[PDB]
């Protein structure tokens, strides 16, 4: 009893459809306010869409034209249609039961949309020299790959403590980007080499670079 | 709706979220907690109504510009973000843009920022990306702004959120993608960090 | 279908004059009207002048009554509005919108058709 | 003259006005007065009229009025129209696709607000269906969202329908109290009188 | 049947505040009302205002129009009233009851029907003055108090801040014939009561007579011999 | 300024009818409800009626109300001794926004028996004079109906500077009690030849006469 179970997320090319869904128990979705809300990854909260026990629909400026809220009364369940899809309308979608006074209490679990191009995209790899004005940092830049995840060593592993590989960017491009980052001492600068190892399994692609001081 | 970034309180003291706006008479608020990886839970509703089974330490409150949800003895498993909600006009509802209420676990620290300026590499292949890194700050809760010489830049920018690194300190990172000619043109650009009150800030020059 | 177009505003002095236009495209009869909102730096939308043209009735509000004057040419389909004796306080932006009714009204939602804002800046 | 003139008074005059969820409904008939100088009143904010010239009002005669009378919120007259659809258009007062009449609305700041709040003035939030054209809901049955009947007892999906607009001298527009007149005007063919 | 415990007496200084406090019973607040009525000392009702919790409303009356405050805690279930700038012309009774709902369906409103259950109020007292024990002064019987064989002996409690004082009489070992009568309100904000008690005039050789004054505010008690 | 008005007071015989009446205006009972409060001196009021004549459980159908344009009326049949209280009408008058309540109407039954006022006169003890103080008391017990007048004179002559009076409240027997002071100089008591307590109820006097030592 009482329960919101969503359904129907993925990922979804740019420009394409797909249609969540929001199977209710214990409450009755066609005599209920029952909204959308979706959550952007890292973002706050951007309500989306409801519609009303009467049957009036309402939507968003953001997604206006493009999505649609409906529900089925025989298997008790809210449905959204979502056409024209964007990186913008990439976040997790939520169903909810509205009590407008009495605010939003039940609340589904919630499904992931994922909308970013396809096949696979090796990364483009830049140095990240170290700056001329005690220690030093020094790392690579990992551009545009597509799907996660790469990994990166430095100098073929045998450089570990130091080196702090960052979480990646997802880009309004849908590709993604890192960086990782060793700080050395800066006396060392000059009589050491530096080479990270950037693979990137989807794509077959190995790449080492060399970090050198900008010249 | 204005939520402040983060709230840090110490183990069993009480915190206060404030949410303001125009016009906060008539309207009413709700407060909504998300634990990390969880859907968010209705904790207050009409300003000050607790729903059944969620603890009296939670209280809310209302008026004039500013609405207060206030929980008292706070434990670790408070940790979560809390938003606020208006009842405002029954065709849309707006949110706050949330608050992080870390409970303290270990001391505050600054973060360390480290600005990259576009390789060479990639001037020759006509992109240019600035590279803003931030780690080892506590609580996990930074925001970040572009600078061209000293004017604001909005567009173009990146950053990631917050994310626990091994010693339990958070990191993040903020990417500024240009053109090699907006990247020529102006003298610097600027990272600013900014950090529980305190601001770090890292420039480099097209040099 | 229906669209809205404006043009007219500019830069003028204090005291100056400027003619504003609205050109209705789309509309089957004459059981429209016309509407001009105005929104000042900061302000939301205020309507300053409505039209009823089916009737060819004018309205202005208190602060513009003798100043601006508000009329359609009906061969182009055209509203004017005729703004004289300008003040700093006119400056907005300026909008003239339609709705399928003939009367007036302050609330810039109640009309579902809008042109594209043109600017008026009055100073010295 | 004066045989028989309009009693507007006792509808637009009327010292308070119903909420919106029990509008008032007054017929009017007999009468003839002039709307040129309804119209060209400098006090109504509103002055919509479908299917009909406000202006052109005095040309025309009809066999009816009916003047419906109640008090929303400021943002909420654009509801008062036809085609609209919204907690006032679907619960409270919906007027017809072929609506023939005129929708008049004023600030009323000045007298359905007191210091505090006048939390007096109510409408109809929760409605298991919409409202049809001129429909009128007053019943306080406590809504029913679950399976379960409510059966007097105010549970968990089981809530009051109504709710009071709460009017304060400090709010603004979009949230003062607007006095609304809604004038139906019936049919008529071929003016010869 | 339910119950309202209002917060105990108050007594404030013009210009100060008061906050009432008002429990409520259960689930009181689905569909019942509640008002704030106040009565002065021997003088009527007077209603100040109210709250509606299932229509999330409350309403105020004229005479108190800017300077009460009435909240609904929902979570603790209870109503508060605060009156603030006080005079001494607000020393009331304060009352909380709840208000059944009636429904005026033709006019589309929903006011206050009738008080069934009632709180049991609250003293609010209001003066200029501050704390101030009594001076406990003897009044001795003499043949001017004698009537057939009793004499009338008591004693005068003049000049004290705030209420109540309380008298008895030998430690409460005499109780009958004594008559203790309500305070005075003096101009100058002071309260002065008297206790007399009648007794057997052949007595008064042989038994001694002490009235027991409490004058908790002050944290003062007066033990004062009564003789001949 | 009110505008409810009801009668002060009201008299009925044991056993029969009264009607109290409350007078409004189109404001209030115009267009509101109008119910009926009972208050016992001391304790707190409780609702009688409510809803023009609907009556509450525990209420007996002794008490009838009606209502009739801006006028509403409350009616007592078979008058019993715990019927003596007072009587307050109320409407909610929206011109305030509010409920307002009547004036209200005590009511007295006849059954009670009169009693005159037993008074005490206590001159200025000597330890209040040792104080440069001095004041009379004159106690005012066991009296019915409760209403007493007090007057105070110094040798042969009225006097009302330093007069303090409490209202009449009702005792433990149902009878009423008050109580009057009258604040002098030590000097003012030792010149005059005597001071004098009268107080009068139901158009009689009773006297009592004090002189310094
Ligand atoms: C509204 O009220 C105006 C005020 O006039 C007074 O009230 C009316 C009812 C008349 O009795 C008038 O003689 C009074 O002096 C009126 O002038 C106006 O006509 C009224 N209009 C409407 C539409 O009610």
């Amino acid at each position: 009893q009482v329960q919101l179970v969503e359904s129907g997320g993925g990922l979804i090319q740019p420009g394409g459809s797909l249609r969540l869904s929001c199977a209710a128990s214990g409450i009755t979705v066609s005599s209920n306010y029952m909204t959308w809300v979706r959550q952007a990854p890292g973002k706050g909260l951007e309500w989306v869409s409801l519609l009303y026990a009467g049957g009036s629909a309402f939507y968003a400026d953001s997604v206006k034209g493009r999505f649609t809220i409906s529900r089925d009364n025989s298997k008790n369940t809210l449905y959204l249609l979502m056409n024209s899809l964007r990186v913008g309308d990439t976040a997790v979608y939520y169903c909810a039961r509205d009590l407008q006074v009495y605010g939003m209490d039940v609340w589904g679990q919630g499904t992931t949309v994922t909308v970013s191009s396809a096949s696979t995209k090796g990364p483009s790899v830049f140095p990240l020299a170290p700056s001329s004005k005690g220690t030093a940092a020094l790392g690579c830049l990992v551009k545009d790959y597509f799907p996660e995840p790469v990994t990166v060593s430095w100098n073929s592993g045998a450089l570990t403590s130091g080196v702090h590989t960052f979480p990646a960017v997802l880009q309004s491009s849908g590709l993604y980007s890192l960086s990782s980052v060793v700080t050395v001492p800066s006396s060392s600068l000059g009589t050491q080499t530096y080479i990270c190892n950037v693979n990137h399994k989807p794509s077959n692609t190995k790449v080492d670079k060399r970090v050198e001081p900008k010249s | 709706l204005t939520q402040p970034p983060s709230v840090s309180v110490a183990p069993g003291q009480t915190a206060r979220i404030t949410c303001g706006g125009n016009n906060d008479g008539a309207k009413s608020v709700h407060w909504y907690q998300q634990k990390p990886g969880q859907a968010p839970v209705l904790v207050v509703y009409d300003d000050s109504d607790r729903p059944s089974g969620i603890p009296e330490r939670f209280s809310g409150s209302n008026s004039g510009n500013t609405a207060t949800l206030t929980i008292t003895r706070i434990e670790a498993g408070d940790e979560a973000d809390y938003y606020c909600q208006v009842w405002d006009s029954s065709r849309d509802h707006v949110f706050g843009t949330g608050t992080k209420v870390t409970v303290l676990g270990q001391p505050k620290a600054n973060p360390t920022v480290t600005l990259f300026p576009p390789s060479s590499e990639e001037l020759q292949a006509n992109k240019a990306t600035l590279v803003c890194l931030i780690s080892d700050f506590y609580p996990g809760a930074v925001t970040v702004a572009w600078k061209a010489d000293s004017s604001p830049v909005k567009a173009g920018v990146e950053t990631t959120t917050p994310s626990k690194q091994s010693n339990n300190k958070y990191a993040a990172s903020s990417y500024l993608s240009l053109t090699p000619e907006q990247w020529k043109s102006h003298r610097s650009y600027s990272c600013q960090v900014t950090h529980e009150g305190s601001t770090v800030e890292k420039t480099v020059a097209p040099t | 279908q229906v669209q809205l177009v404006e043009s007219g505003g500019g830069l003028v002095q204090p005291g100056g004059s400027l003619r504003l236009s609205c050109a209705a495209s789309g509309f089957t009869n004459d059981f429209y009207s016309i509407a001009w909102f105005r929104q000042a730096p900061g302000k939301e939308r205020e309507g300053v002048s409505w039209l009823s043209v089916s009737d060819n009735t004018p309205t202005y509000v208190d602060s513009v009554k003798d100043r601006f004057t508000i009329s359609r040419h009906n061969a182009n389909n055209t509203v004017y509005l005729q703004m004289n004796m300008l003040k700093p306080e006119d400056t907005a932006i300026y909008y003239c919108a339609a709705g399928r009714f003939a009367g007036r009204d302050t609330w810039p939602s109640s009309y579902d058709y809008w042109g594209q804002g043109t600017q008026v800046t009055v100073s010295s | 003259h004066h045989t028989n003139l309009c009693p507007f008074g006792e509808v637009f005059n009327a010292t308070r006005f119903a909420s919106v969820y029990a509008w008032n409904r007054k017929r009017i008939s007999n009468c003839v007065a002039d709307y040129s100088v309804l119209y060209n009143s400098a006090s109504f904010s509103t002055f919509k009229c479908y299917g009909v010239s406000p202006t052109k009002l005095n040309d025309l005669c009809f066999t009816n009025v009916y003047a419906d009378s109640f008090v929303i919120r400021g943002d909420e007259v654009r509801q008062i129209a036809p085609g609209q659809t919204g907690n006032i258009a679907d619960y409270n007062y919906k007027l017809p696709d072929d609506f023939t009449g005129c929708v008049i609305a004023w600030n009323s700041n000045n007298l359905d607000s007191k210091v505090g709040g006048n939390y007096n003035y109510l409408y109809r939030l929760f409605r298991k269906s919409n409202l049809k054209p001129f429909e009128r809901d007053i019943s306080t049955e406590i809504y029913q969202a679950g399976s379960t009947p409510c059966n007097g007892v105010k549970g968990f999906n089981c809530y009051f329908p109504l709710q009071s607009y709460g009017f304060q001298p400090t709010y603004g527009v979009g949230y003062q109290p607007y006095r609304v007149v809604v004038l139906s005007f019936e049919l008529l063919h071929a003016p010869a009188t």
